[PDB]
RNA sequence: GCGGUAAUUCCAGCUCCAAUAGCGUAUAUUAAAGUUGUUGCAGUUAAAAAGCUCGUAGUUGAACUUUGGGCCCGGUUGGCCG
RNA sequence: CCAAGGACGUUUUCAUUAAUCAAGAACGACAUAAACUAUGCCGACUAGGGAUCGGGUGGUGUUUUUUUAAUGACCCACUCGGCACCUUACGAGAAAUCAAAGUCUUUGGGUUCUGGGGGGAGUAUGGUCGCAAGGCUGAAACUUAAAGGAAUUG
RNA sequence: CUUUGUACACACC
């Protein structure tokens, strides 16, 4: 059972939103993970390094792991969740649920002539997290993603077939280069291009269109 | 703000700011003419006079300079041209 | 600017947006043509000539109410000096400053600002020659400082 | 955008704030989705007939909101003189 | 536009005039007000009390929207208006929010006081500054009872009026019940006015 | 000219081996190839398909050996 | 403006500028001045042949305790002292 | 001093782009000035701009869209041969299907787009995205 | 970093791994190196703003001068007609 | 007493005379400093708020003189130019913090100088200036896997 | 127990 505490989550439950696009569309906050594997049902999950934490006390050191979790499925969505817990098993499960909490969309373009499936990146993006700098930009069909292999992962798990990276600063740091590639890959869909140009008639909330069968 | 209208101004701002950072620069000053007690010779003075200025008839000072704009003497009659 | 200073300040005239002004001068371009040669003949600067008309009678500039401006008709009527007004200026306030030197010589912020003197002299000198309103070889030395202020 | 031959591509396509004509971000948690109700012709409002002017996360976060809110509500003309665009 | 039997009435304006709502702040002055409108001598500033008006019947057109009467919430920790948006739950759906806003009431779904809206209202955007930040979390639109000189930022629809005063506050927001109560229909009579006073809506000493 | 003769050339060439398809005739197919279409096109596994050996291994063996 | 010039004829100051700044790196500097030439043991070279004068038993840095068991042999083409180390185990039994 | 005047101007629009405001005000109004707006107008990136003329230089307003991501100006103005236009828009640009590197040819001021189509190079001006 | 009598790191056996008729070591050099930085570094506190000013060479330097409107001709990409 | 200087005001004059500066020169508690804002100069743009200093404009504003004029000193509103102070972060940063240390991978407004892990070492030598003390320029052999910055828990 | 300083971390031996 599930029993969720959210409009958006009874909704789900109904089955009113079929499809995970209104929940971006709408910019509605995902907040229980329920909706995210009843909606996306085909993600997997990866954990890259499980590193020791020490806080120093009075009375010894107090050891915590803290695990990175990317959740995502090969077309299109991708998570990111870091939770640091006193047991490891406990630490790969929150680190799940934080990564399905953070599902994003990735906009997938072509590097030339557009002519089948998009395969690479719409446009350079950057992220920064801490000193690090990634740098993503649209490469040719076969190219592969040539990106160091936790990051390669990353883009693997998102959807994309080829793509070219640069890196700045001190990339040693995990976290921070996976944070600064989230971010690279949220930003896609942030850039403005002449394709979306284009007026929209501003669809109306789901929220709102199905309010008697919300939480009152 | 984020849209108004640069084009257009309202005539109180306009006139509130500085001289040169108007939409067009242009001065603030403006000449007078004053009409000095006894002969009539109407003459023609700058506001911020910047020296001594007499009636070419005769010896009877109307303005004293002053940092900024000149003050005039007591008995004088003075029109904005 | 200000290369001999730290001062940001702006302060200056605002030209008026008629270029044919003012609408209610009513003396004609010769009447003030006389004028200025009239009172350039007893040994004024045109800045002096300048200010002079614009608060003495209505005269906005004397550009825009004759044809041309002002030693442009001072040359043409013969009465241009030998060296234009700022860097007579400019050497006159030279040699003030070295007469002090030389009355107190302790005066060392007067020896720094003699220093920064010639260099502007120096510099209006260089434009002055590149443009031959001055003839070349012309150079400033301060003997020759003393009697140049004529 | 398109691939050569139809079958539309580009899942999600974004939504545009109506302030200043940039694109809301999945994430973006400060946007804000204003729905003004109409009225016709007896005072009261009617269930379902909506305008709707999307607002970005940054044009509220400083606080230009109200300005660009009095704005495009005085040009569809449900209001009448609260914003000038001569300042 | 509007069928022109929402203007500033005369007597509606007596009320306000009568509020001293038009006497606002001192000569500190937000930049994003010009509402501001003959700057009175003493310091004190008086604004367009018919644009406060519009931006009233705005924030009625605003409520009168949303289907739900539950899913909007009176915010007042200021002490001079808790009586005036308990008034406003009572007379509307309109779940109100009196004293001290929790921190994580509209996040943090573990809470026993978790609300989440589709509408916010408040009166100081000053006082009030966690409610306002709570609702840039969550995608909340903001209307508010602003200043001169309060804080408008993350405040969508600002209706201007000065809560300085014990009368402003009170009667403007029962001009909003009553234009909420008109726009929604149970309130038929468009020129007769309502059989509520507005002394319900003050604030008493004990 | 440069593009078309030389692009010609190396379509023409791809498709006369057989590493690409003659419907994938468009030049940026030929940046979608793999290398099993080349590990397909060798003797070995041609002599494996064709049926002659039973496997790759036999058909080594019996390539080198004449 | 970001330090260095930027004009379109202000090649020559870059140029002196990179190579004044170039000799602040240590293999640049190393191999212009010819120390691998001049001051090397080895001239420069990758091997060199050598006379074995005696046996040394080398203690190991901190933390470690150890004998390293190296030799002091002579250049035959510089004759220059030169210490090796001798590397398997029990070859200080060959090079005697 | 105010060396590039087409500099200060796209860093205006920069500015006024990112903060969100719909107009923007330029001092002093070169005529490179002019044809980079006209460029950027034609492909709808700006919209309708205004020529203030005082005396001295001229003032532009300039209205606005949403659809500016970058205006950009290249200091100094490096020759370009026909290889070097599309290394640059290699090196500068965003992708392969938008945005235009402007450069003044001696046939006037255009993108690398119709500056391909004439068959002409010049002198890289910027980028406008 | 391992070895101080329970060595996954030494000496051997077994097993396994990587390249394979090739594989290791030393030296130099290139990429990695956005640690030479034109593209493309950094200078408050991590290495680094000359004590301040004048000043020659060097580098760089406001705006403005023919624009717009028409009338024809003929090429390339297309396009039903195939 | 002597000259100099900034800002302001200006419908005064010149006309691009300019910005930064190797060499060189002046000043510097002989040429130094924790000579510091540990932050080169010039130019443009980008959120505020009040106080303060110098000037200017206006307000039948207040007060004083000769109730009353002009002044001056306040007050109000503004504007220019300063030393600064307080709040935020759209932005920057490794952070402390910053309206500049912002407009820097969406990387080019102009220009001068300096640095390339830590010691040896600002040492030796060679020049150069100084009466001297010393000042400027200034290595290498060799040696080492860390020195160092900012924050968090004890 | 808070604040403060540290070049202490096998931690002021």
């Amino acid at each position: 059972g599930w029993v969720p505490v959210t409009k958006l989550g009874r909704l789900v439950k109904a089955g009113k939103i079929t499809t995970i696009e209104e929940i971006f569309l709408h910019s509605l906050p995902v907040k229980e993970f329920q909706i995210i594997d009843t909606l996306l049902p085909g993600l997997q999950d990866e954990v890259m390094n499980i590193k020791p934490v020490q806080k120093q006390t009075r009375a010894g050191q107090r050891t915590r792991f803290k695990a990175v979790v990317v959740v995502g499925d090969s077309n299109g969505h991708v998570g990111l969740g870091i939770k640091t817990a006193k047991e490891v098993a406990g630490a790969i499960r929150a680190g799940i649920i934080i990564a399905k909490l953070s599902v994003i969309p990735i906009r997938r373009g072509y590097w030339g002539t557009n002519l089948g499936q998009p395969h690479s990146l719409a446009t350079k993006t950057t992220g920064k997290c801490g000193s690090v700098t990634v740098r993503l930009i649209p490469a040719p069909r076969g190219s592969g993603i040539v990106a160091s292999p936790a990051v390669k992962k990353l883009l693997q798990l998102a959807g994309v077939e080829d793509v070219y990276t640069q890196s700045n600063g001190k990339t040693r740091t995990l976290e921070n280069t996976l944070k600064a590639a989230f971010v690279a890959i949220g930003n896609t869909y942030g850039f403005l291009t002449p394709n979306l140009w284009a007026e929209q008639p501003l669809p109306v909330s789901p929220l709102d269109i199905y309010s008697d069968e919300a939480s009152a | 703000v984020l849209v108004q209208d640069l084009l257009h101004p309202t005539a109180a701002s306009e006139a509130r700011k500085h001289k040169l950072k108007t939409l067009v620069q242009g001065p603030r000053s403006y000449f007078l003419d004053v009409k000095c007690p006894g002969c009539l010779n109407i003459t023609t003075v700058f506001s911020h006079a910047q020296t001594a200025v007499t009636c070419e008839s005769c010896s009877t000072i109307l303005c004293t300079p002053t940092g900024g704009k000149a003050k005039l003497s007591e008995g004088t009659s003075f029109r904005r041209k | 600017g200000r290369m001999h200073s730290a001062g940001k300040g702006i302060s200056s005239s605002a030209i008026p947006y008629s270029r044919n002004a003012p609408a209610w001068f009513k003396l004609s371009s010769e009447s003030v043509i006389e004028q200025i040669v009239k009172y350039a003949r007893k040994g004024l600067t045109p800045s002096q000539i300048g200010v002079l008309l614009r608060d003495a009678h209505g005269v906005t500039q004397a550009r825009v109410i004759t044809g041309n401006k002002i030693m442009r008709i001072l040359k043409s009527n013969g009465l241009a000096p030998e060296i234009p007004e700022d860097l007579y200026y400019l050497i006159k306030k030279a040699v003030s400053v070295r007469k002090h030197l030389e009355r107190n010589r302790k005066d060392k912020d007067a020896k720094f600002r003699l220093i920064l003197i010639e260099s502007r002299i120096h510099r209006l000198a260089r434009y002055y020659r590149t443009v031959a309103v001055l003839p070349p070889n012309w150079k400033y030395e301060s003997a020759t400082a003393s009697a140049l202020v004529n | 955008m398109e691939n050569d031959k139809g079958q539309l591509v580009e899942l999600y396509v974004p939504r545009k704030c109506s302030a200043t004509n940039r694109i809301i971000k999945a994430d973006d948690h400060a946007s804000v989705q204003i729905n003004v109700a109409k009225v016709d012709e007896e005072g009261r409002a009617i269930p379902g007939e909506y305008v709707t002017y999307a607002l970005s996360g940054y044009v509220r976060s400083r606080g230009e909101s109200d300005d660009s809110l009095n704005r495009l509500a005085q040009n569809d003309g449900l209001l009448k003189n609260v914003w000038s665009y001569s300042r | 536009s509007l069928p022109a039997t929402f203007d500033l009435t005369p007597e509606d304006a007596q009320l306000l005039l009568a509020a001293n709502t038009h006497l606002g702040a001192r000569n500190v002055q937000v930049h994003q007000e010009p509402y501001v409108f003959n700057a009175r001598p003493d310091g004190v500033h008086v604004i367009n009390v018919g644009k406060t008006w519009e931006k009233l019947v705005l924030a009625a057109r605003i409520i009168a929207a949303i289907p739900n009467p539950e899913d909007v919430v009176a915010i007042s920790s200021r002490t001079f208006g808790q009586r005036a948006v308990l008034k406003f739950a009572a007379h509307t759906g309109a779940t109100p929010i009196a004293g001290r806003f929790t921190p994580g009431s509209f996040t943090n779904y573990i809470t026993r006081s978790f609300k989440e809206p589709r509408l916010v209202i408040v009166t100081d955007p000053r006082s009030d500054a966690q409610a306002i930040k709570e609702a840039s979390y969550v995608n909340i639109p903001v209307i508010a009872l602003t200043d001169l000189d309060s804080p408008s930022e993350f405040v969508d629809v600002a209706i201007p009026c000065n809560n300085r005063g014990k009368h402003s506050i009170g009667l403007i927001w029962y001009l909003l019940a009553r234009e909420v109560l008109r726009l929604r229909g149970a309130l038929v009579d468009r020129t007769q006015p309502w059989s509520i006073m507005p002394d319900l809506y003050f604030y008493r000493d004990p | 000219p440069k593009r078309l003769f030389e692009g010609n050339a190396l379509i023409r060439r791809l498709v006369r081996v057989g590493v690409l398809s003659e419907d994938k005739k468009k030049l940026d197919y030929v940046l979608a190839l793999k290398v099993e279409d080349f590990l397909e096109r060798r003797l070995q596994t041609q002599v494996y398909k064709l049926g002659l050996a039973k496997s790759v291994h036999h058909a080594r063996v019996l390539i080198t050996q004449r | 403006g970001k330090g260095k010039p930027r004009g379109l004829n202000s090649a020559r100051k870059l140029r002196v500028h990179r190579r004044n700044n170039r000799w602040a790196e240590n293999n640049y500097k190393k191999r212009l001045l010819g120390t691998a030439f001049k001051s090397s043991p080895f001239g420069g070279s990758s091997h060199a042949k050598g006379i074995v004068l005696e046996k040394l038993g080398i203690e190991s840095k901190q933390p470690n305790s150890a004998i390293r068991k190296c030799v002091r042999v002579q250049l035959i083409k510089n004759g220059k002292k030169v210490t090796a180390f001798v590397p398997n185990d029990g070859c200080l039994n060959f090079v005697d | 001093t105010r060396s590039s005047v087409l500099a200060d101007a796209l860093n205006a629009i920069n500015n006024a782009e990112k903060t969100g405001k719909r107009q923007v005000l330029i001092r002093p109004s070169s005529k490179v000035i002019i044809k980079f707006l006209q460029v950027m107008q034609k492909h709808g990136y700006i919209g309708e701009f205004e020529y203030i003329d005082d005396h001295r230089s001229g003032k532009i307003v300039v209205q606005l869209n949403g659809r500016l991501n970058k205006c950009g100006v290249i200091s100094p103005r490096f020759n370009v041969k026909i290889g070097d236009i599309e290394k640059w828009t290699a090196n500068l640009l965003p992708a392969r299907q938008f945005g235009y590197v402007i450069l003044t040819t001696s046939a006037g001021i255009m993108d690398h787009e119709e500056a391909r189509r004439k068959h002409v190079s010049g002198k890289i001006l910027g980028f406008v995205y």
